[PDB]
This record gives C-alpha cells, sequence and structure tokens, in this order.
C-alpha cells in the first residue's frame, strides 16, 4: 500500500537508475540476489520498503521499475552486472535503434514502434500494487529517448491512470558532459508536451553536478559515475520519507502541498549538504547547523541560478540521521537573522522540516565520506527560471537560422511545434516573473 | 396553543431538513464535477496525442 | 438525559482522543481492558455517560474512531488503552485525505461517512436517552477538518433535536504542517457556526506559548501539547461525568453558555499549568489569566458573555463562592451589564495527579482575534489564488471559499456588536 513505480529512459534514465538501485539495496540490507535477511514476512508484506520493492515467494525483493531504452548497448549492461538478478528480465526493455538526439525519432518514429509494449510491463507493476501512489520518471532533457520517447510515455499515462501523480527526475544539458548540439531543442520540446502531465518535476543541472565533484570531491574530470553517486544520495533523500518509517518523518506528498502553488510552478530547486571526501571528513564532524548553513550556499545547488536574487515561495528541510528537533530549531533561527531569504508576500516563512532516523550509505568505491547526518532542502524559489532563461536563449539562437531543424521535420515534425514549445517556455518564464511580484 | 407550538417546531424542523437537502444535493454536483474534469482532462489528452 | 456518543476523526482528532479515554478511564477506575477498580461510588453513578457496560462487568467507551488513513488509528490500538475500544467501532480507509478539506468533505471523506454513520447508529440505537455527540478534530487537516464538518452534517441531518459539541484544534504557523491550513479551517468553522451548538477553541498557538514561556520546555512536541488538551477536556466534561447541579448535561451548558446561536465559540483555561500546594485565591486568579487560556486571546481585549468555572478537590466552598464573587466584583467591567450573573460555579469533590485544579470555559467578545487571525493568513494566500488548484482539482469552485471567508468575517462583526453594545 502506497506504491511507487520508477520509469527510467534512454542511457541518463537508466544509468542514475543504476545507480540509485544499488543505493536502496544498501539502505535495506538487500544483497544483489534480492534476498533481505531481516525481512522475516517472507513473500509479502506492507513495510515502508514495500513501497518501492515487491517480494517473491522466494524471498526476492524486486524493484517496482520498469527500464526502457530504444537501443540495447545500456540495458544489457544491467542484464549481465552486479545487480542482474535484482531484476525480471520483462522490466529490462530494449529497442534495436536509438533517437539518435533528436525528439522527432524519440517521440514519433522510434518510440511509436515500442510505447505499447511499455505500456504492457508497467500494467503489469500497477497490477501488483494494492494502492498505487504514482510513478518516478528518470530521464535527459537532451537525449532523443530521453526528451522524446519521455513526452509520449507521459502523455500515454495521464491516459491509462488520469490524475495518478507523476513525479520527474530530469538531466539538464551541461556543455562538459553534452554530446549533442541539438540538446536545447530537445529541451524546450519535452518541457512543453510534458507540462501538463507532470505533478512535480526536480531538474538536475549536470554542470551544478560537475562543479560539485571538481571543488568538493576533488575530482579533476567526473565521468557519468562520479554525477550519478551524487544524484543517487540527493535522489535517496527525497525518496526516503516514503521508505522508511519513523515519527518525525514526513511524507513526500505533504512537502508537495508546500512546493506547487500553482499546477505551472512545479520545479523545486534541490541543496544537498555535506559532500565531503573521506579525507577531508576524517575528525571534522559536521553538526546540524553546519550542514543546514550549507543548504543556503549556491555552490551546493542541484541547479545552478541565484536564490538571492529571486524569492521564496516553500522552503522544505529534509534531514536524515542523527538530527533532534531542537539543534533544527536553532540553525534555522541563526540562518534567519544572517541570510538573504526573501518569500512573496502570499507566502508564510515556516521552514518545514522532516527527519528520518537512518543515516546516509555510500556505495564502496565511492568518493562521498560516510557521515552521521545529511539535508536535502528543497526550495521553490523564482531563481529556478535562470535556467529556462539559458536554455531558451540557445534554442532563440539557432531557431532564428532554423538551424539543424531539416532533421524533425524529415521525421514529420512541423515549425509549428517549435514556435508553439517555444512559446509555452516565454509564457513560463513570465509566471515565475508574476509569482514574485507584491499583492496590490 | 400547544399544537400551535408544535406546529411552529414541526416547521422549523422542515426548514432545516430543506437546507441540509441543498447541502447533500451541493456534495453530489462538487464529485460529479471532479469525475467530469478529470474524464474531459483524459478525453483530451488522448485525441491531442492522437 | 444520559448518553453522549463520542467521535474522533483524524490524526489530531483520534491522537487527543485517546489521551481524553486514558485520562477518564483513570479517573473512573476503568483499567485497559475494561474492568472497574476504583475506591469510590462517584466513579460510577455517571459512567454511563461515556461508558456501555458489557458482558462480566467490562465498561466500553461509546467512542467512534475515524480516518481516512489506518496509520494513527493502528498507533491508538498499540497505545495503553488501545484494547478499551469496542474493535467494530474502528472506520477507516487507505487514500488519505493530503491535508484537503475538499478530499475529507467531498471526494475520499463521501466514500467512507455512510460506513461511520452505520457505527454512530448502533451507538444511539441502545441508548436510553441520548444527549447529543462530542467530535474531537482538527480544523488544519484535511479528515477531521473536511470528513469531520460533513460528519456533523450527516449527524444533523439523522438527530436534529440532539446536541452537537467539539473540541476543534484551531492551526497555527508556530505549531503548522502545510501552508493550506488557513483554508482548512476556514472552510471548517463556516460549518461549526451552523452546525453544532457548543465548540472549544484548542488553539495550537496559545498552547505552543504556554508549553514555551510558562513550563519552560525549549521544544514543544504534539505530546506536550496533548498533555494541555487532555487535562482541559478532563475538566469541561467533570460536569457532565460526575454527580453535580451546574451544566450538568450538554442542553443545559449550551442554556448557560449560549445567548445568541452563532456565538458558540469558547475559550477554555486550566489552573495549575503542569508538565506542590495551590490555594484557592491562587486556582481563581490563575484560571482567569490570559497565559492560562488554550485560545490565544486577550480577555482584556473583550466582554464575557458568560463563564462556567469548575473547582476539583477537597477545598473550602465558602472560599470558592467568596474568591469567584472577587473576581466579577473586583473587574466588573469585563462581564456584559446586560447578561445579570453571568459567571456558574461548579465544584467537584474528585481531583484529576494534583490536589486541586480549576477549569474555565468563556464565551468571550475576545474570540474574534482567533477568526482574524485566520482570516489574514487565508486572505494572504486567497488574494493570489495561491494553492487553490489542490482544491478545485477535487471539483470545489472559488465562490464556496468566497462564502466561508464572509461567514467567518461576519462571525468577527457578530462578536465586535456585543463587545461594543
Ligand atoms: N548525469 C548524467 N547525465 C547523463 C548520463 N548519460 C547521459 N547523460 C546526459 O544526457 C544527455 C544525453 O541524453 P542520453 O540519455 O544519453 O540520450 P538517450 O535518452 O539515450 O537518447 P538517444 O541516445 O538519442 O536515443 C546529455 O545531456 C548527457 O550529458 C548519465 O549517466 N548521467
Ligand atoms: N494539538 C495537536 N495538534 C495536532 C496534532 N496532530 C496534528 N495537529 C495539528 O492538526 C493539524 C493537521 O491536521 P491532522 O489532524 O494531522 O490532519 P487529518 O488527519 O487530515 O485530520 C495541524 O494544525 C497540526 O498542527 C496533535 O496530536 N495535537
Ligand atoms: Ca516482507
Ligand atoms: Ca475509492
Ligand atoms: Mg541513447
Ligand atoms: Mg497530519
Amino acid at each position: 500500500m502506497r506504491e511507487c513505480i520508477s520509469i527510467h529512459v534512454g542511457q541518463a534514465g537508466v544509468q542514475i537508475g543504476n545507480a540509485c538501485w544499488e543505493l536502496y539495496c544498501l539502505e535495506h540490507g538487500i544483497q544483489p540476489d534480492g534476498q533481505m535477511p531481516s525481512d522475516k514476512t517472507i513473500g509479502g508484506g506492507d513495510d515502508s520498503f514495500n513501497t518501492f520493492f515487491s517480494e517473491t515467494g522466494a524471498g526476492k525483493h524486486v524493484p517496482r521499475a520498469v527500464f526502457v531504452d530504444l537501443e540495447p548497448t545500456v540495458i544489457d549492461e544491467v542484464r549481465t552486472g552486479t545487480y542482474r538478478q535484482l531484476f525480471h528480465p520483462e522490466q529490462l526493455i530494449t529497442g534495436k535503434e536509438d533517437a539518435a538526439n533528436n525528439y522527432a525519432r524519440g517521440h514519433y518514429t522510434i518510440g511509436k514502434e515500442i510505447i505499447d509494449l511499455v505500456l504492457d510491463r508497467i500494467r503489469k507493476l500497477a497490477d501488483q500494487c494494492t494502492g498505487l501512489q504514482g510513478f518516478l520518471v528518470f530521464h535527459s532533457f537532451g537525449g532523443g529517448t530521453g526528451s522524446g520517447f519521455t513526452s509520449l510515455l507521459m502523455e500515454r499515462l495521464s491516459v491509462d491512470y488520469g490524475k495518478k501523480s507523476k513525479l520527474e527526475f530530469s538531466i539538464y544539458p551541461a556543455p562538459q558532459v553534452s554530446t549533442a548540439v541539438v540538446e536545447p531543442y530537445n529541451s524546450i520540446l519535452t518541457t512543453h508536451t510534458t507540462l501538463e502531465h507532470s505533478d512535480c518535476a526536480f531538474m538536475v543541472d549536470n554542470e551544478a553536478i560537475y562543479d560539485i565533484c571538481r571543488r568538493n570531491l576533488d575530482i579533476e574530470r567526473p565521468t557519468y559515475t562520479n554525477l550519478n553517486r551524487l544524484i543517487s544520495q540527493i535522489v535517496s533523500s527525497i525518496t526516503a520519507s516514503l521508505r522508511f518509517d519513523g515519527a518525525l518523518n514526513v511524507d513526500l506528498t505533504e512537502f508537495q502541498t508546500n512546493l506547487v502553488p500553482y499546477p505551472r510552478i512545479h520545479f523545486p530547486l534541490a541543496t544537498y549538504a555535506p559532500v565531503i571526501s573521506a579525507e577531508k571528513a576524517y575528525h571534522e564532524q559536521l553538526s546540524v547547523a553546519e550542514i543546514t548553513n550549507a543548504c543556503f550556499e549556491p555552490a551546493n545547488q542541484m541547479v545552478k541560478c541565484d536564490p538571492r536574487h529571486g524569492k521564496y515561495m516553500a522552503c522544505c528541510l529534509l534531514y536524515r540521521g542523527d538530527v533532534v528537533p531542537k539543534d533544527v530549531n536553532a540553525a534555522i533561527a541563526t540562518i534567519k537573522t544572517k541570510r538573504s531569504i526573501q518569500f512573496v508576500d502570499w507566502c508564510p516563512t515556516g521552514f518545514k522540516v522532516g527527519i528520518n532516523y537512518q543515516p546516509p550509505t555510500v556505495v564502496p568505491g565511492g568518493d562521498l565520506a560516510k557521515v552521521q547526518r545529511a539535508v536535502c532542502m528543497l526550495s521553490n524559489t523564482t531563481a529556478i527560471a535562470e535556467a529556462w532563461a539559458r536554455l531558451d536563449h540557445k534554442f532563440d539562437l539557432m531557431y532564428a537560422k532554423r538551424a539543424f531543424v531539416h532533421w524533425y521535420v524529415g521525421e514529420g515534425m512541423e515549425e509549428g511545434e517549435f514556435s508553439e514549445a517555444r512559446e509555452d517556455m516565454a509564457a513560463l518564464e513570465k509566471d515565475y516573473e508574476e509569482v514574485g511580484v507584491d499583492s496590490v | 396553543k400547544l399544537e400551535a407550538a408544535e406546529e411552529r417546531r414541526k416547521y422549523q424542523e422542515a426548514e432545516l431538513l430543506k437546507h441540509l437537502a441543498e447541502k447533500r444535493e451541493h456534495e453530489r454536483e462538487v464529485i460529479q464535477k471532479a469525475i467530469e474534469e478529470n474524464n474531459n482532462f483524459i478525453k483530451m489528452a488522448k485525441e491531442k496525442l492522437a | 438525559m444520559r448518553e453522549i456518543v463520542h467521535i474522533q476523526a483524524g490524526q489530531c482528532g483520534n491522537q487527543i482522543g485517546a489521551k481524553f479515554w486514558e485520562v477518564i478511564s483513570d479517573e473512573h477506575g476503568i483499567d485497559p481492558t475494561g474492568s472497574y477498580h476504583g475506591d469510590s461510588d462517584l466513579q460510577l453513578e455517571r459512567i454511563n455517560v461515556y461508558y456501555n457496560e458489557a458482558a462480566g462487568n467490562k465498561y466500553v467507551p461509546r467512542a467512534i474512531l475515524v480516518d481516512l488513513e489506518p496509520g494513527t488509528m493502528d498507533s491508538v490500538r498499540s497505545g495503553p488503552f488501545g484494547q478499551i475500544f469496542r474493535p467494530d467501532n474502528f472506520v477507516f480507509g487507505q487514500s488519505g485525505a493530503g491535508n484537503n478539506w475538499a478530499k475529507g468533505h467531498y471526494t475520499e471523506g463521501a466514500e467512507l461517512v455512510d460506513s461511520v454513520l452505520d457505527v454512530v447508529r448502533k451507538e444511539s440505537e441502545s441508548c436510553d436517552c441520548l444527549q447529543g455527540f462530542q467530535l474531537t478534530h482538527s480544523l488544519g487537516g484535511g479528515t477531521g477538518s473536511g470528513m469531520g464538518t460533513l460528519l456533523i452534517s450527516k449527524i444533523r441531518e439523522e438527530y436534529p433535536d440532539r446536541i452537537m459539541n467539539t473540541f476543534s484544534v484551531v492551526p497555527s504557523p508556530k505549531v503548522s504542517d502545510t501552508v493550506v491550513e488557513p483554508y482548512n479551517a476556514t472552510l471548517s468553522v463556516h460549518q461549526l457556526v451552523e452546525n453544532t451548538d457548543e465548540t472549544y477553541c484548542i488553539d495550537n498557538e496559545a498552547l505552543y506559548d504556554i508549553c514555551f514561556r510558562t513550563l519552560k520546555l525549549t521544544t514543544p512536541t504534539y505530546g506536550d501539547l496533548n498533555h494541555l488538551v487532555s487535562a482541559t477536556m478532563s475538566g469541561v466534561t467533570t460536569c457532565l461525568r460526575f454527580p453535580g447541579q451546574l451544566n450538568a448535561d450538554l442542553r443545559k451548558l449550551a442554556v448557560n453558555m449560549v445567548p445568541f446561536p452563532r456565538l458558540h465559540f469558547f475559550m477554555p483555561g486550566f489552573a495549575p499549568l503542569t508538565s506542590r500546594a495551590l490555594t484557592v485565591p491562587e486556582l481563581t486568579q490563575q484560571m482567569f489569566d490570559a497565559k492560562n487560556m488554550m485560545a490565544a486571546c486577550d480577555p482584556r481585549h473583550g466582554r464575557y458573555l458568560t463563564v462556567a468555572a469548575v473547582f476539583r478537590g477537597r477545598m473550602s466552598m465558602k472560599e470558592v463562592d467568596e474568591q469567584m464573587l472577587n473576581v466579577q466584583n473586583k473587574n466588573s467591567s469585563y462581564f456584559v451589564e446586560w447578561i445579570p450573573n453571568n459567571v456558574k460555579t461548579a465544584v467537584c469533590d474528585i481531583p484529576p495527579g494534583l490536589k486541586m485544579s480549576a477549569t474555565f470555559i468563556g464565551n468571550s467578545t475576545a474570540i474574534q482575534e482567533l477568526f482574524k487571525r485566520i482570516s489574514e493568513q487565508f486572505t494572504a494566500m486567497f488574494r493570489r489564488k495561491a494553492f487553490l488548484h489542490w482544491y478545485t482539482g477535487e471539483g470545489m469552485d472559488e465562490m464556496e471559499f468566497t462564502e466561508a471567508e464572509s461567514n467567518m468575517n461576519d462571525l468577527v462583526s457578530e462578536y465586535q456588536q456585543y463587545q461594543d453594545a
């Protein structure tokens, strides 16, 4: 009861899913074969970890997850890798030909050939749920599958599950690790087509994660493996309230009430601390006040933008580990007297707090220090619109010359879809200005 | 004078139960509006995609 | 006039409800298995007001436990007195109400409400002479607020000649779960104004301030807040539960306390405040002190329409009468002169882990401060239609929010009218 189904789409979605599920197995004491010795109820139950794991009669704990890619090579590494026994083969879905960094191929030409099979496999997971809460969708903005197949899937899920919650984890493109010149086209097309179908979207700027890996973990040239381990810690903080019990534990749905004042304004800024090497953590214990203070440093944000130059509509603190409310409340009081935290005039200023007592876990061979306490701040700030403004500008430079547009038109798209998507983004940028203006 | 009193009590009671009846009518209209908007969303997403 | 049916709805309602039954079971000498092991005939004389008698001289609370999620009722069933409740009186769905009044009142709650009324009817049918109903709930969430006020409307439809009493926990930004609490509270107050006879306003603002300022608790928990609520609830139900002359049933309390039908929102108070020996002068001064009030309203900012004072313990009835007369005579301007003798006093010999205590129930025009505070928080969001999509998604229109706001502003004006008269 209260099951959540995860859907991992395309390379970024799949490799981030690998890192998240590895970490969840370590957090819950689940072995790579699916066995969980601490679980005394064989073949079922309604423990908090059953939101994300189903159970077979043979004691196997199976992710409530589908992995989809339009080419096989990334999902083939899950099929032959360390966690190969965790997943039933029917949860891992591949085509033969990818979307070639083209939204139009992911949504239409290649995507149409596999969408009915993917919905079939998702239906099989939904049918084993006694009270399905909703879906968590992991994808890139920049890839053809991450952009175009995800848009198609989100539209089809609105039809087949009506208003069931759909949450996204969306990888926003950075030039240091980008693979396509057309990523801005793909980003705007998928944001436009998905925006009415998504309840809440957590954007992860590859450039913010890349910089955190370089600056805080002293990684000279971060790989996807480095970025994904850090992303999995942030995802785990957000989903921890669904996967664990505790008196001070606050369900993600209750944070969502505070984070989404209007349906379109559904893009929270995540900030995570502490991100520290084993060599720096040694004999340096970071207190509740230190990790809380670090949530108001822009350098710890998942998206590059400056909240000191916008307005808050919501601030949520999701603590894990050795944290009591007394220390949180003193940390917040100190921060209020010292920082640039300006709320809109129509929103209350209180910070909403959750505490999960289970400390953070790290993956063996990882870059992050094992710490006693961590925090993820989810804020609704007008500053997140900066990320849209950057992408919209790159879109405008190329689109004014119709650069690369023939690749989309060749797959059956019209120019009208480009100008409609871009107009929706202009109206979104404008919505973020309007909600920040003072009431008359 | 006792029957007249009783009839005023029965009148005030029938007035209350009429007002509570309009409330049940309104409750029935809120949930039907919720269903009709969910169905119209699904319908219009289905048609736009086709 | 005899049986009361108790309903507890949602997380808050069930947490304060469970503490109420623990506290009054201990006062009446009832143990967690429902067996009587007390030392006084005073404990059993009016036991039937709150308890049914079962096979083998077992006492079973006349209590119905309601929620749209199972979690808080599983915790009640595991709590100390959890086994005393009738198992068929647990009525719960699986969906929850997401802190949304519209889900409680119109969508999720509507699905569950008929099965709650089946249990109310079963309890009501075996009553020799039902006095009426008391509901414990919060106004800030979805189940207690939205489904609680739906239940009240349906109970009134089926029992229109019976008294409806609520213990209603008013939300505060100081002890807040969501930004939408002021919406849920305004929609609920609109229901309570029309469909209750008596509402005890339990303000989380006041309970927090008492725990912080007076009891020196640096970090108040819901447990600390609920200790104040359960002591107040024991105090204000003493006259219903023990032999006595004054306010001995729900209709007589209403007739003494409610001069105009809409002005039925009471400011409770308690002395002494607790987490060794108090004199009658000290009880009396403390029970009337702003700092001992469970609603964050300054009684010096309004006038008392009516007051009930209940003294508990072995004390001089002469000294209680003298002190109660002293407060009225010395502070005469704060008691409206157009309701003569508007302060009534009861004394019960059985004290609550104290030798003596005083409970205060006031109908003060200062209660408008509580409604104005909720009204200001409502408007700040409603002028930008902020967070409304949570409510329009369940079929509600903006107009329903405009009507609730107007009716609550009208209630404020009416308190102001009698304050100036
Ligand atoms: N953080 C992170 N970003 C990734 C990862 N893999 C790819 N990306 C980013 O995702 C974007 C490219 O999309 P991909 O997910 O590779 O493409 P796809 O969804 O497989 O789409 P096609 O290959 O075109 O069918 C770029 O912005 C990459 O930097 C990954 O494992 N982690
Ligand atoms: N005093 C008190 N207030 C509570 C308690 N639990 C929740 N609240 C308050 O009740 C409101 C939330 O409603 P709640 O009862 O949790 O939601 P429901 O289950 O949907 O009715 C907020 O105003 C909280 O501050 C409690 O045990 N005691
Ligand atoms: Ca199990
Ligand atoms: Ca249902
Ligand atoms: Mg690919
Ligand atoms: Mg709650």
